[PDB]
């Protein structure tokens, strides 16, 4: 199973919101978005949560997108295996 | 203080549960004995439940040793049933009623007591069963009713501190009673057999013959 | 104590207790006396 | 809030995967006293504002010393019968020296060669626990007692200390170990170390239990010997076979 | 700032002190019983929290221990009913013949003849016959033993002396503080996440381990006595790969992602199962799991002690548009500080979805050998559709009561609460408008079909054999519903229910589930339902709106939530308060839910219900509501002189219970008319005779003998009505159902 295509594609999809919650590119424990939902504001400390990371990538910002990227990529896995793909 | 049901734990039951009672340990979790009065009549019960079950339970455990020697005697709780059939005039209604009659009229001398300390050492009754008095400071009636015929050998007159002595020891192997009258009635339902009959079915094999064998105490096994 | 024996001499325990009662009694007048219809004496 | 810096120091002093973990709540009232403080507290469980109940400083520190020592003699159970009977120096096969196949759980197996049968060993054990750890509750409610009242002479090492976790009186600490206060945290920090390591161990191997039957050692030696077969997500297909 | 655990260490002193003197939470109560109508005060003041105490703190706390307090006699309750199950009901012998032996959990003693209400049910047994549906309910949960129902009944009650502990506990001993009760996101994180999620993941777990195994062999056909016990099933896979074959391959499918190879266990299949006439259990563990799924990640959303998450404050301010001006400011404010707010929420919600279940289970029978238990269907759509409508009052009562006290209007300016308060008026006229308009075209239509019936003019009266009125929309609905599987459900291997269309679902001789035929008939009830519903959100909608003010009495919330009038004058303003609509809104409520209740019965046992002849369904009544529905006589003789039959003639049998209530019950119903009609004088001064008698004789009472209250004199009124037709209704539908059927 290990490097399979649907291992490929659970640990792209588990990495990928990984990468982008940590330069800005999604809202974690600390950037959050306006009442738009479309722009994101500036980070704030307010969460009172400290990390050894440089960014500030707390452990919450971890499990967060993690399980977001968990759900992202059953979802496609098993929607790929549900219709002849896969 | 003294020694407690519990050592520490000095939430004992306001103080009318002092060292004062003899047989007190402040043992009321449940404070049925709070109020005065009914600390009174707690009392009361309690020394007259000690003696009864002390007398019970010497008379079962002889009963027992002497069916055990094949003494033409049945076990304590066949007894009753056993004299009805080996005596079959005597009807059982009128034992009841004579027995309810006989008890009455002690039971209803030891009520005039309660109700009023001294009131029953007068009138057809002598002086001695006025009562000595004893708990809650009262210095007459009480459980304890000295004289020279519930008290012939005179064993608690004269030296006060042999007096409290014998009071500790009446109270705690009263307590000891009950709770062995309690044992007889539980290891008879449980397994059956008589209490002596227990006893040396245990000591015969002291194991698989506990409370967990017998099939009754632990359901399921 | 005391203010327990208080509680059970309130009327909503002691009307219950006593309307208990009675009807136990009358239950068991009728389990051993069932059918009586006249005062047959 | 963005922390206090100066006490999150002390906690990236300590060293390891902490920091990491701690949180600027916990700082409040974490300052290092009570040994095995490292901060980590994601819940704020120790919070001394509104404690009460069984959520108090006091008690959860006390119980986690407990669990730890529970923990370490369990974690010594479980391995010291099978590594005894795989190394046969007791008379046991190895698949029955197992922990969990004593008898605890009758249906998932039984040693019945035990001097009384399990539920009267229960009995016996019940009452003298009932003795031992409503004497040590007393303790803890009411700090000094249990030394006053008789009990065939042993009152005397009943005194007991400041902390309740560590009575460390005539008996509880024979050997005077760690006579120096500051030799005396250390131990502290050495015994809750070695505590927490050993409930971890104990969690690890009821679930190795459930999850292989064999025994703890077993799976050890088994792992060790095919490592990328023999793990978690190999035996992911087989559990309860 | 900061979730988390505030506690007061023994705020209360556990004494019996207070239990020696009534009335100790309430000031005005304090001081004696000069009259009795101290006597009614203390019970009516008893849980009404607010007046004992301003303190929301104490108020909350107060709640707590008395939720804890329900608990546990909730927990007592389920207790005795499954130690019912295991002493006193024939439980395993109807595991065996579930089709022919008639349920049965409580005997009766001999005492004065009572002895024959213990009905010949069946498994040489005799009892009373249940028609709780438990032991659908307990075969369903797989429980194939009398000793399982014993560990249960003592677990039940454990954990009933445990809620009781804890409420004790919580209120005496460590208690908590306001600002515990106040947090809002972290209560609804729990209670999305760990009660439902967690709970409904729970009970997959279970129906797959014990519930599946256990009921297939049973629906194979087996004497329960030799299927392996449930935790066999559980610990070997063995067993279960033999009947599932998926257990074979273990979790390693399920962390691997490839799910579909659990396909024979978690099915997407609907419809009923042929032999058993309920839901497949393998449709309910995959339902199970999945919403337990949904719940996990609904319970999420809310932020807490960390950055990630929601606030319920800021969700609801960001909802404003042009319509509304401020929008959701300051409903944040009046929820986590009104109580009655909140219980009218949950109230409503509650009866709604109670209603829903009734429905939802009558259409679609969710537990084996069911459906076909037609006393179990009836009791329990009856039932759970009067807890609904109940709730529901309950929920307009307590949008009043929050209206009159809780309600300030410095925080709700120019917001949605103010628009409606605002506006009230208009609503309240078009609701009016539209509760004549319903009440013409409904009732008018019912007697325009009587009249023409009695001139002898079939050809003009709303029939199908006459003016039709189909419900095309309803129609069309159950069309596109039957069309579903394989089209807009291609997954989905069958209809959900037997309803929509198809075949008869029929089990052991008896129909379980067949198509249901909408017409003329169905037209008109179904506009006499809105008409009944409309009228009673009118009721409630106007109690809730002009529960402060009025036109006519503009300081009523001046008066209270629960006044009786405010005088003879303005020509008369009895019953003007908000208590009063919640009075007039029980006995809607009541016609509404009893129609209901009517109509059910009625098309359930003439166009569902019945016997498969092996040439076609045999139904109950014969299919009867379809020609006969359409006019009054016809409920009056088709229904319910005809209906009747088993009721009144049922003296000397089994059911003879169900003849007494039925005529007891009518008792009580007009027994409350004299509460109803009477008012307070005339009974005060007939009183003050009857105390004239006493005082001759020296008997009279130093508490004085006072006449009900005109509040108390209608909430009597209103109880015995209601208890009076509700049991009417009941006895009249259980012995219909207990004798044929
Ligand atoms: C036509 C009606 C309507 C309108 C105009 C709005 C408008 C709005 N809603 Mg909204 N909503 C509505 C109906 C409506 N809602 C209904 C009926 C519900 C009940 C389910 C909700 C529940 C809801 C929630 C829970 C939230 C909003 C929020 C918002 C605001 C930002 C939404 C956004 O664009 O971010 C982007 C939206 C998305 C990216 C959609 C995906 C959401 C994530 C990815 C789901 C992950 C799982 C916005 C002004 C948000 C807010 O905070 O207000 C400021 C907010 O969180 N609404
Ligand atoms: C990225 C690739 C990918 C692909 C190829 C698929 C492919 C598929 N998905 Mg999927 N999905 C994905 C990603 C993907 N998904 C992700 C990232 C998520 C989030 C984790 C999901 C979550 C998801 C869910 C929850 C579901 C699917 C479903 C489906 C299947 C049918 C969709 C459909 O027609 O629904 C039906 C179209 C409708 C119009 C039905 C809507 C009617 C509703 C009930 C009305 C009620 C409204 C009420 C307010 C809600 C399909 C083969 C469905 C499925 O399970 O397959 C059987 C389904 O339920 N997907
Ligand atoms: C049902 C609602 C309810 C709620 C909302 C609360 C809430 C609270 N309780 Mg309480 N309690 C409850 C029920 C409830 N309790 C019941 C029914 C009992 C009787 C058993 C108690 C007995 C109790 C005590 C003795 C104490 C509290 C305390 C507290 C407070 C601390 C919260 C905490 O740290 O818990 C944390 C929970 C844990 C650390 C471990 C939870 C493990 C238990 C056994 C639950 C697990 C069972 C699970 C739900 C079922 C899974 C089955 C399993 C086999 C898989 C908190 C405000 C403490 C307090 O005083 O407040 C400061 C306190 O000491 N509660
Ligand atoms: C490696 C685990 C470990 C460690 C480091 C400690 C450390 C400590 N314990 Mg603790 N204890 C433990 C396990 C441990 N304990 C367990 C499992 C229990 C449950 C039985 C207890 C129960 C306990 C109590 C009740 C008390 C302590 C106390 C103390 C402190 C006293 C100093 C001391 O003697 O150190 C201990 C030195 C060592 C552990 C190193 C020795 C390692 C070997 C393997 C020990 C084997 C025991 C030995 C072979 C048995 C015979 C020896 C003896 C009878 C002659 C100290 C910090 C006392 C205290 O706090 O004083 C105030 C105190 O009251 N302990
Ligand atoms: C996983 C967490 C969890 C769970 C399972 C529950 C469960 C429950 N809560 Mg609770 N709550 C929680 C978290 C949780 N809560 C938190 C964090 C807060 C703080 C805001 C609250 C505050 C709160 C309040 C104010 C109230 C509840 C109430 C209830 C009960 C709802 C009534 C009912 O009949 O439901 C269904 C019944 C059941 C499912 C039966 C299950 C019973 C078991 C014993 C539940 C005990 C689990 C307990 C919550 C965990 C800790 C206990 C431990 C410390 C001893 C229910 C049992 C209401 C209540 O009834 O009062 C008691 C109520 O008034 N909760
Ligand atoms: C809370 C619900 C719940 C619970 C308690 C269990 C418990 C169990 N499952 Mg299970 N399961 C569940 C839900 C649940 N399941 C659901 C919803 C599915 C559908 C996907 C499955 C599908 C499933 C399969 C295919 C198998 C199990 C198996 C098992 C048993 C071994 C796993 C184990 O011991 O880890 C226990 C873990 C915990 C108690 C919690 C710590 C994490 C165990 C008794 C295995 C088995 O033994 O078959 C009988 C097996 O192979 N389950
Ligand atoms: C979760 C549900 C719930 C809760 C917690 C409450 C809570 C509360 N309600 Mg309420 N209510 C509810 C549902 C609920 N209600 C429903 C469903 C209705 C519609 C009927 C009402 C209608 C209502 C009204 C009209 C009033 C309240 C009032 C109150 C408050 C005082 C109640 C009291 O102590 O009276 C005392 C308790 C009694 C008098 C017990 C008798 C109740 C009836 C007569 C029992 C019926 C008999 C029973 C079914 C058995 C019959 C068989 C017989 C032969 C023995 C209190 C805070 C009062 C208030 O002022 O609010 C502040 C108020 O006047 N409620
Ligand atoms: C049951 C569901 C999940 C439970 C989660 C909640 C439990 C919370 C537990 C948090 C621990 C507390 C703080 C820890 C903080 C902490 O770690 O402390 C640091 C730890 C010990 O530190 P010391 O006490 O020695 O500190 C002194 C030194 O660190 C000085 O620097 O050092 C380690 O790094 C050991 C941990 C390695 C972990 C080894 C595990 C290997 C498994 C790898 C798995 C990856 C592959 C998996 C594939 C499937
Ligand atoms: C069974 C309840 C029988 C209670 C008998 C009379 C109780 C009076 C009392 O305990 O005094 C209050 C007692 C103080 O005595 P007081 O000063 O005379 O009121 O208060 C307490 O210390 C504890 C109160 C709890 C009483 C037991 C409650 C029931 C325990 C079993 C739980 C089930
Ligand atoms: C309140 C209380 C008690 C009692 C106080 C009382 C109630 C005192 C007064 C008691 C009285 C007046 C008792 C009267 C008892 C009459 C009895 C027991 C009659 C018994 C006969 C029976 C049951 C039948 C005998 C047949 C037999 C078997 C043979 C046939 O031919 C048929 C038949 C006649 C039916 C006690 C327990 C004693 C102690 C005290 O601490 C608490
Ligand atoms: C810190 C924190 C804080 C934050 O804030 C929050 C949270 C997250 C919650 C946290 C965490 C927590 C945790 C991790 C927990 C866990 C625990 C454990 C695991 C324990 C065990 C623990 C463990 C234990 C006690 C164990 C013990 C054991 C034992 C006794 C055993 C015994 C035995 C033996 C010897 C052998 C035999 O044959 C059997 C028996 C008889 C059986």
């Amino acid at each position: 199973y290990l490097g399979s295509t649907t291992n490929q594609i659970m640990v792209l999809s588990t990495f990928l919101p990984l990468v982008a919650g940590r330069f800005g590119l999604a809202p974690t424990s600390t950037r959050h978005t306006n009442q738009s939902g479309i722009k994101l504001l500036p980070a704030e400390k307010s969460a009172g949560l400290v990390s050894n990371d440089p960014a500030g990538f707390n452990a919450v910002d971890v499990l967060a997108l993690g399980a977001l990227g968990h759900i992202l990529g059953c979802g496609i896995v098993l929607g790929l295996k549900s219709t002849g793909n896969l | 203080v003294r020694e407690l049901w519990f050592p520490g734990n000095k939430e004992v039951v306001p103080d009318y549960l002092d060292g004062s009672l003899v047989g007190d340990h402040g043992f009321d979790p449940l404070g049925l004995g709070s109020s005065p009065e009914q600390l009174s009549w707690n009392v009361h019960a309690e020394i007259f439940h000690g003696r009864l079950a002390m007398t019970g339970v010497a008379g079962i455990l002889l009963t027992s040793l002497l069916h055990k020697g094949g003494a033409d005697v049945p076990e304590w709780f066949e007894a009753g049933r056993v004299y009805l059939d080996r005596n079959p005039n005597v009807d059982f209604g009128a034992l009841l009623f004579s027995t309810i009659v006989m008890s009455g009229f002690v039971e209803f001398k030891r009520l005039n007591d309660i109700r009023n300390p001294g009131s029953q050492g007068s009138g057809i009754l002598p002086e001695d069963f006025k009562g000595v008095g004893g708990p809650q400071g009262r210095t007459v009636g009480g459980p304890y009713v000295g004289g020279r015929y519930f008290d012939p050998m005179g064993l608690c007159r004269g030296s006060p501190e042999q007096t409290l002595k014998y009071k500790w020891n009446e109270i705690r192997n009263g307590r000891l009673a009950m709770m062995a009258f309690l044992g007889f009635a539980a290891q008879y339902a449980a397994t059956g057999k008589g209490p002596i009959d227990n006893l040396v079915d245990h000591v015969a094999d002291p194991f698989h013959t506990t409370f967990v064998h017998n099939g009754v105490s632990v359901p399921f096994i | 104590m005391k203010d327990f024996t208080t509680y059970l001499s309130t009327a909503p325990v002691l009307t219950l207790l006593s309307v208990t009662v009675v009807a136990g009694l009358l239950i068991e007048i009728n389990r051993f006396f069932p059918d009586a219809l006249i005062a047959a004496f | 809030e963005g922390a206090d810096l100066a006490k999150v120091e002390r906690v990236a002093k300590v060293g390891g995967l902490y920091k990491n973990f701690t949180s600027g709540q916990a700082l409040s009232y974490l300052d290092g006293t009570l040994p095995g403080d490292f901060g980590f507290d994601p819940l704020g469980l120790c919070d001394p504002e509104g404690a009460g109940g069984f959520i108090t400083p006091e008690w959860l520190s006390y119980s986690e010393v407990i669990h730890c020592r529970w923990a370490m003699l369990g974690a010594a159970g479980f391995l010291a019968p099978e590594i005894l009977a795989t190394a046969g120096l007791i008379p046991a096969t190895p698949e029955e020296a197992v922990w969990f196949r004593s008898g605890v759980i009758p249906p998932a197996g039984q040693y019945g060669k035990y001097w009384m049968d399990p539920y009267s060993l229960f009995w016996i054990e019940a009452i003298l626990m009932n003795f031992a750890e409503l004497k040590r509750w007393q303790d803890f409610k009411e700090p000094g007692s249990q030394s006053k009242q008789y009990f065939l002479g042993l009152e005397a090492v009943f005194g007991g200390s400041g902390n309740p976790a560590y009575p460390g009186g005539q008996w509880f600490n024979m050997l005077n170990l760690g006579k120096t206060p500051e030799e005396m945290k250390k131990l502290q920090t050495n015994e809750i170390r070695n505590g927490r390591l050993a409930m971890i161990a104990c969690l690890g191997c009821a679930a190795q239990g459930v999850m292989t039957q064999k025994g703890p050692f077993a799976n050890l030696l088994e792992h060790l010997a095919d490592p990328v077969s023999n793990n978690l997500l190999g035996n992911l297909a087989t559990i309860l076979k | 700032k900061k979730v988390k655990i505030v506690v007061d260490r023994n705020p209360v002193a556990t004494n019996f002190e207070k239990w020696a003197k009534p009335g100790h939470f309430s000031r005005t109560l304090s001081k004696g019983p000069t009259t009795t109508t101290w006597i009614w005060n203390l019970h009516a003041d008893a849980h009404d929290f607010d007046t004992q105490t301003s303190d929301l703190e104490e108020i909350s706390r107060k709640v707590f221990s008395a939720h804890f307090g329900q608990l546990g006699i909730i927990f007592i309750w389920l207790s005795g009913m499954y130690f019912h199950g295991a002493r006193f009901s024939n439980y395993e012998a109807w595991l065996t013949d579930p089709t022919h032996i008639k349920p049965s959990a409580q005997v009766v003693w001999p005492i004065v003849g009572q002895e024959i209400l213990n009905a010949d049910v069946g498994g040489g047994f005799q009892g009373l016959q249940i028609t709780s549906g438990f032991f659908q309910l307990w075969r369903a949960a797989g429980i194939t033993s009398e000793l399982q129902l014993y560990t249960t009944a003592i677990g039940a009650l454990v954990m009933a002396a445990a809620m009781f502990f804890a409420g004790w506990f919580h209120y005496h001993k460590a208690a908590p503080k306001l600002e515990w009760f106040q947090n809002v996101e972290s209560m609804l994180n729990h209670h999305l996440g760990g009660l439902l999620g967690l709970g409904s993941l729970a009970w997959a777990g279970h129906q797959i381990h014990v519930s599946l195994p256990i009921n297939k062999l049973l629906d194979a056909g087996v004497d329960p006595k030799e299927i392996p016990l449930p935790h066999e099933f559980t610990l070997n896979p063995e067993l279960m790969a033999q009947l599932y074959p998926s257990f074979s391959k273990g979790l390693a499918p399920f962390f691997t992602l490839d799910w579909a190879q659990y396909s024979d266990f978690l099915t997407f299949q609907g419809g009923l199962n042929p032999v058993t006439g309920g839901l497949w259990l393998t449709d309910t563990v995959h339902h199970h799991l999945a919403i337990a799924v949904l719940f996990l990640i609904a319970g999420h959303q809310y932020r807490t002690n960390w950055g990630i998450g929601s606030s319920l404050k800021e969700i609801l301010e960001a909802h404003k548009g042009p319509f509304t001006g401020e929008g959701h400011k300051g409903l944040y404010e009046i929820l986590t500080t009104s109580w009655h707010a909140q219980l009218a929420i949950n109230l409503a919600l509650f009866g709604s979805l109670s209603i829903i279940v009734a429905h939802h289970m009558y259409a679609m029978p969710p537990y084996p050998y069911l459906a076909t238990d037609y006393g179990t269907q009836l009791s329990l759509f009856t039932h759970h559709m009067w807890i609904g409508g109940f709730c529901i009052v309950g929920a307009g009562a307590h949008a009043a009561i929050f209206m009159v006290r809780d309600y300030d209007p410095t925080n709700n300016y120019n917001n949605l609460l103010d628009r409606v308060l605002r506006h009230r008026d208009a609503i309240i006229s078009h609701l009016n408008w539209v509760c004549i308009f319903l009440g013409f075209h409904s009732f008018g239509l019912y007697i325009h079909n009587d009249t023409m019936s009695a001139l002898g003019r079939p050809q003009d009266m709303f029939s199908d054999t006459a003016i039709q009125l189909q419900p095309v929309f309803a129609q069309w609905v159950q069309n596109t519903h039957f069309l579903a599987p394989g089209f807009t459900a291609p997954n989905a291997l069958a209809s959900t229910s037997p309803s929509w269309g198809g075949d008869v679902v029929a089990v052991g001789g008896k129909v379980a589930m067949m198509p249901i035929s909408l017409g003329t008939a169905d037209f008109l009830v179904h506009h006499i339902h809105a008409f009944t519903i409309h009228v009673t959100v009118l009721i409630l909608l106007k109690g809730v709106l002009y529960a402060r003010s009025s036109r006519l009495i503009p300081d009523k919330a001046n008066l209270g939530f629960r006044f009786p009038c405010d005088g003879p004058g303005r020509g008369g303003t009895c019953q003007v308060s908000a208590w009063d609509h919640v009075f007039l809104g029980l006995f809607w409520m009541y016609n509404s839910i009893s129609i209901v209740i009517f109509h059910f019965s009625w098309k359930m046992q003439s166009d569902v219900w019945g016997t498969v002849s092996a040439n076609g369904v045999s139904h109950i009544t014969g299919g009867n509501f379809a020609q006969s529905a359409n006019t009054i006589n016809g409920w009056l003789r088709d229904f319910l002189w005809a209906q009747s039959s088993q009721v009144i003639q049922s003296y000397g049998s089994a059911l003879s219970a169900y003849g007494l209530i039925f005529l007891g019950a009518h008792f009580v119903w007009a027994f409350s008319l004299m509460f109803l009609f009477s008012g307070r004088g005339y009974w005060q001064e007939l009183i003050e005779s009857i105390v004239w008698a006493h005082n001759k004789l020296k008997v009279a009472p130093a508490i004085q003998p006072r006449a009900l209250s005109i509040t108390q004199g209608r909430a009597v009124g209103v109880a015995h009505y209601l208890l009076g037709g509700i049991a009417t209704t009941w006895s009249f539908f259980l012995a219909r159902i207990l004798a044929v059927g």
